[PDB]
């Protein structure tokens, strides 16, 4: 088998928002709102 | 400095509580940092509203009148005065574990409010079934009566 | 929806109160006792336009825009003023042009050679990124954005050598700007002359010699680059030397109008006879943006001081200042008819003439376009995430968005609202109170939903005139600079239609040394006033800019506000850093259906994958908010809940027999327009797709049971004209435009009026 | 004798939802009060 | 009926029980409703998998396994058997007023979280913070040594 | 005395913010540590 | 929810430790901050997997299997519970500059490794030459018998 592992530690070009932000958001799910009774 | 406003009530409420007792004039000592004596710190006092907060937040018996009114006449010593004056709550050791078994429950709550409405409503929804059975009655009878 | 009593402007609005601009809390504020002519004939708008996407990463700079990010990051970003940082641009900048090393190390780095020349070949590719990672050790500094301005310079000399990858982006979003110049936005702008001054000068460097020698004779050293760029980075730094405090060419020039506009000033300090013949003063002078900006001046400064040579000097001042303002810039100076055209007022008369209610509205063009994205990380643990645009989305919700706009708009809410105070209304004088003003400003409650919101505190920010404290200082910051475009749009329009206006000077309380306050001379032609004045001499002095409104003729809106959407769409590739989860809502729906036929009850649910075509249900993709369609749509709810409440309010107490059917006569008719409306968006592309589907969970949940089918021959058309109106909310409800609460008042309101039982009741004959 | 009653939960079900539900929301309101008090004060605190 | 893999495992364990003990034997035949007789409520057991749940949450001493191996054969029973047995977590007087005091305490962490990172980075950053002095020397030291 | 001191501070406020910040960072870190674990748990239970 | 496979083994695995010794129950108790009854927490390890994961390295001396499968079935855990769970592992004054010393001498290996190939070929023919030397008369021998 081919080893893609050295290829695979990296590091990402950092950089810096200008309004911080939206941290804790990246995975969250929320579950649906429901619509009003009808009649 | 001091607005003169917060002055004619807020300078006579702390040298009240200075007069009261003497063991308050050394504390507020010590955490403003000010000199002991009780006519430097009602100088700083009215230097600036910051330290004014501080002090009325050392005494909290009579000064907590002033205090809440020193919030309207400056937005940022109030501002810059909730992190200056801080405590950390004791926290209990069985307590997050102890929330950790409503985690089944609270689910159960909001699966029954989504149906519902807003929980407003569901307070509501609640109330009206545990309610008396005659009251269904009641309505009912109105309604034979044409109103409605 | 915001409602004041204009007898008493003070408790109900002192956002909007001109006692408040000048610094009293209290209620005094003088009369028109002394007074000096004037005519404003100009004055400082921001050019009309709202946030765009902006890329920094590729080699250009455009230096109208960089300096636009520096507003942001200083501003908005919680950072004190773009003053302070600016000021600590050019100690950076001065570190790195004026430093002989720091351009050969990096030049080292991007050409490979240090110690001899470089063949013409033999020329390999470093992308941007890269050279930006070294700076960052070489010339270190706690602004990232510093190191993009320089990264992007050596990209600008480097790229047409070749020594640098293309291919590489980045991206930010620039910010909104306040349409008037609050003080300190004077002082910004000015400064922000300097910066612009600066980068024109890095921008300009073509290094087309350098790439003539390079050609012909093949080869050049590192010695030729790491001098030719040192020498374009000290011709900016020549640029930036030299140049006044800003917040000392305003602080002065901000008083030596205002001395020469208040008809008390002392002659110990007067204005002298050159300066005020000064060209440009003339112009200046008549200017209004500038004004409403020094009555905040003293507002908070409380007083002025001129350092600046009473004479020689301040007379080379002016005509830098100007040259900084009348540039372009975010702010151009416009004619004063104009800035205000969007704003537009109707009133409900009684017989003699004064108003009962009068309202305040501002056009808007209905934004018909949304887009939906999907959320992309770039490595766990990495907040560079990149969205991906998907069409099939986007493209089913703009067409059915699209026809919901035509039917909303907002002149249509208040030429309904008028024909409600006309039913409403006894017959008699209203001497009781100062006619109520209700203004609706959808900008308002937009502003609200974009930066997550309390309505309650927007609306309660400008009854008392303070803010909270409890909120985080990133929505204050962003709350008062709100705040103050209401009051000054206020009274852009107060002086549009009353160009007589005259400047007193305030100092019952002797608050500020030097203080202004408006009064306008509006002819009224009226009996009684409203608000209090004298209303003596068939003309009345009222120094607030809102009664001086309520006092106007009907105005139609010549100018229709424009919103415009947020663009993912361009740029695909590029990294988005800027956070996007607070324009982000998630999109998620559920909903039943219910009916009963033949004493049973059958519900069908339904989902929101199944109405967009998507088989299966994705969790990721996020609409990008459609706020100024939910700003509008929010106005309408609680105008139509208004109307419908004081009716009702009244239908009790009529006490007439020809009037209460004139009441009846309205709810009826207004609630089926109400509903003829719902029903008009049941035919649309989710509306459609909506109903096939909730007929067709009702028909195989009934067929164990055989029953009876029916005639359809208005059945058909009962049954039918009923589920449109239930995909009518589903469609509203799924999309952001209407809270799940006031859905189901809307229900009820429909529902007792019977309004469906009058529906119908035109499709038979008898 | 359980014609009539077993009617009744029917009709109790096909309102609410599938039979699951009802089980669910039948507990909910037999669920002691403190705990609306509970959630509603985490919403006092801004959490969803 | 109940899959073998899990009656296999489930049924001499249920039965083990009842032979462990009579006591079991009757407070199952209350909760599932079933016949008092040890052999019919194995009867039960086999017909349904939703009653094999109720009887092995009667009993988790023995039988807590091949509950798990039931749960797993039938993803369809997990969400019914999970509401057809429930109670009430009792409550404390206290939590939910004690939880009140936090308020001002959690909004502070948010705002550290945000600015750091994933709240999984400000755990690291604060341990590294409160780490001793010397690490820090070590670290500068491997790089004079020329080591990344 | 204190020169060495002072630069100190404003060397760590610029980086993290406003002097206002950095006396509330300095206390999240001062925190106790079971608040971690507390608001590590509510988003345990799918609340932001 | 806690993984059916996992939860298998964890919760008599847990459950035996406590019955070992009551001693232990308070201390996880006191780190998960958890009701001190053995049946709260107990409650709790089925809840999150996270709290799982703490418990079993309280618990190392029967615990570590079940801890192992856990971290199999949940990757998901295995990065904030490394974080959770880390104690400062205590450093010898000695230390660092007793490294300092070695500098001289890794450079040194360095050298010779590059030569030879990786670090692997070096430890080879080190052997090769600190081999006896019979050895090298033997291959000899093979050679000129023909073989290779």
């Amino acid at each position: 088998p081919t080893s893609m592992k050295a290829l695979d530690h990296t590091s990402i070009a950092s950089v810096a928002p200008l309004e911080r932000g939206s941290v804790d958001t990246d995975d969250r799910n929320s579950a649906p709102r429901r619509g009003a009774n009808f009649s | 400095m001091l607005l003169p406003v917060v002055a004619r009530a807020a300078v006579p409420a702390i040298e009240s509580a200075i007069a009261a007792t003497p063991g308050l004039v050394s504390r507020i000592a010590a955490a403003i940092g000010s000199k002991v004596s009780p006519s430097a710190i009602l100088a700083a006092v009215k230097s600036n509203p910051v330290v004014a907060g501080l002090t009325l937040a050392q005494i909290g018996s009579t000064g907590y009148d002033a205090y809440q009114q020193l919030l309207e006449n400056h937005p940022e010593v109030a501002e810059m005065l909730k992190d200056l004056s801080f405590k950390a709550d004791e926290i209990q050791p069985d307590f997050i574990g102890n929330l950790g078994q409503y985690r089944e429950e609270l689910e159960l709550v909001e699966d029954a409010a989504r149906f519902v409405g807003g929980m407003s409503n569901l307070i509501r929804l609640r109330q009206a079934l545990e309610l008396d059975i005659k009251y269904y009655g009641l309505k009912m009878q109105l309604n034979d009566m044409g109103y409605r | 929806m915001f409602n004041l009593k204009v007898k008493d402007l003070n408790g109900s609005a002192r956002g909007l109160t001109q006692a408040f601009a000048i610094g009293e809390l209290k209620n005094q504020l003088s009369v028109g006792a002394l007074q000096l002519p004037l005519q404003f004939t100009r004055t400082f708008s921001a050019s009309m336009t709202s946030e765009l996407l902006w890329e920094v990463g590729k080699g250009n700079i455009d230096p109208v825009m960089y300096a636009r990010l520096f507003f942001q990051y200083a501003q908005a970003g919680g950072a004190l003023s773009v003053d302070e940082l600016v000021n600590q641009f050019t100690e950076y900048h001065q570190s790195t042009a004026c430093n002989p090393e720091i351009w050969r190390k990096l030049t080292a780095y991007i050409t490979g050679s240090s110690n001899r020349a470089i063949k013409a070949d033999a020329v390999g590719k470093v992308p941007p990124t890269a050279i930006l990672e070294q700076l960052r050790t070489l010339a270190p500094s706690e602004h990232e954005l510093f190191h993009h301005i320089t990264t992007d310079f050596v990209c600008h000399v480097l790229s047409p050598l070749g020594f640098i990858l293309p291919d590489a982006a980045y991206v930010y979003r620039v910010g909104r700007t306040a349409t008037y110049p609050n003080f300190y936005a004077l002082v910004d702008c000015v400064r922000a002359s300097d910066l612009r001054r600066m980068l024109t000068a890095l921008s300009s460097v073509d290094s087309k010699m350098l790439q003539a020698t390079f050609k012909a004779k093949g080869a050049l050293a590192p010695a030729l680059i790491s001098q030719h760029l040192a020498n374009a980075a000290t011709t900016a730094f020549e640029r930036s030397r030299g140049n006044f405090d800003a917040n000392a060419v305003v602080s002065s020039v901000l008083t030596i109008l205002g001395r020469l506009w208040s008809p008390s000033t002392p002659k110990e300090l007067d204005p002298s006879a050159r300066l005020r013949n000064t060209n440009g003063i003339d112009q200046l002078r008549s200017n209004l943006a500038l004004f409403i900006a020094y009555q905040d001046m003293v507002k908070q400064r409380g007083r002025a001081e001129v350092i600046f040579s009473d004479e020689e000097l301040s007379s080379t001042i002016i005509p830098w200042f100007i040259e900084a303002m009348s540039e372009v810039s975010p702010f151009k100076l416009r004619p004063i008819n104009e800035t205000t055209s969007y704003i537009g007022q109707t009133s409900a008369i009684d017989h003699m003439g004064q108003p009962s209610h009068v309202v305040v509205y501002e056009d808007w063009q209905f934004a018909k376009e949304i887009t939906a994205f999907t959320p992309v990380k770039l490595a766990n643990n990495s907040n560079q995430r990149f969205l991906d645009v998907e069409p099939g989305i986007s493209d089913r919700m703009s067409a059915t968005l699209a026809p919901i706009g035509n039917t909303f708009a907002v002149s249509a809410f208040v030429k309904n609202r008028t024909a409600v105070y006309e039913a409403v209304s006894q017959r008699g004088t209203v001497n009781s109170n100062g006619a109520e003003m209700t203004l609706g400003f959808p900008s308002v409650v937009e502003r609200d939903y974009a930066l997550d919101r309390d309505p309650m505190v927007a609306i309660a920010a400008l009854r008392t005139g303070i803010v909270d404290e409890s909120l985080e200082a990133r929505a204050s910051n962003d709350l008062k600079r709100s705040m103050f475009n209401y009051y000054a749009a206020v009274m852009h329009y107060a002086v549009a239609h009353n160009p007589e206006v005259v400047v007193s000077e305030h100092q019952g309380v002797a608050a500020e040394q030097g203080s202004l306050y408006l009064v306008w001379n509006v002819r009224t032609e009226l009996r009684i006033p409203v608000g209090y004045n004298a209303i003596e001499g068939g003309s009345i002095r009222t120094p607030e800019p809102l009664e001086a409104i309520a006092y106007n003729k009907p105005i139609q809106p010549s100018e229709v506000l424009q919103a415009k959407v947020l663009d993912l769409a361009n740029h695909t590739t590029s990294i988005h850093i800027w956070p996007w989860h607070e324009a982000s809502t998630e999109f998620a729906y559920e909903d039943a259906y219910s009916v009963t036929i033949r004493n049973k009850r059958y519900t069908a649910e339904v989902k929101e994958f199944e109405l967009l075509g998507l088989g299966q249900r994705r969790e990721r993709v996020r609409i990008l908010k459609p706020t100024v369609a939910h700003a509008i749509i929010q106005m309408w709810y609680s105008w139509f809940v208004e109307d419908d409440r004081t009716l009702a309010a009244a239908r009790r107490t009529s006490r007439d027999d020809a009037e209460k059917l004139a009441i009846d006569g309205r709810r009826m008719q207004n609630a089926v327009t109400l509903l003829r409306k719902i029903e008009m968006i049941g035919t649309t592309g989710i509306g459609a797709s909506a109903v096939h589907l909730a007929q067709s969970r009702i028909v195989d949940q009934m067929a164990g049971r055989g029953l009876i089918d029916d005639s359809s021959d208005l059945h058909v058309g009962i049954n039918r004209h009923r589920i449109r109106i239930w995909a009518g909310l589903a469609v509203l409800q799924m999309m952001g435009l209407l809270s799940r609460s006031e859905a189901e008042a809307l229900t009820k309101v429909l529902g007792d009026s019977n309004a469906l039982g009058m529906v119908v009741a035109t499709t038979d004959i008898d």
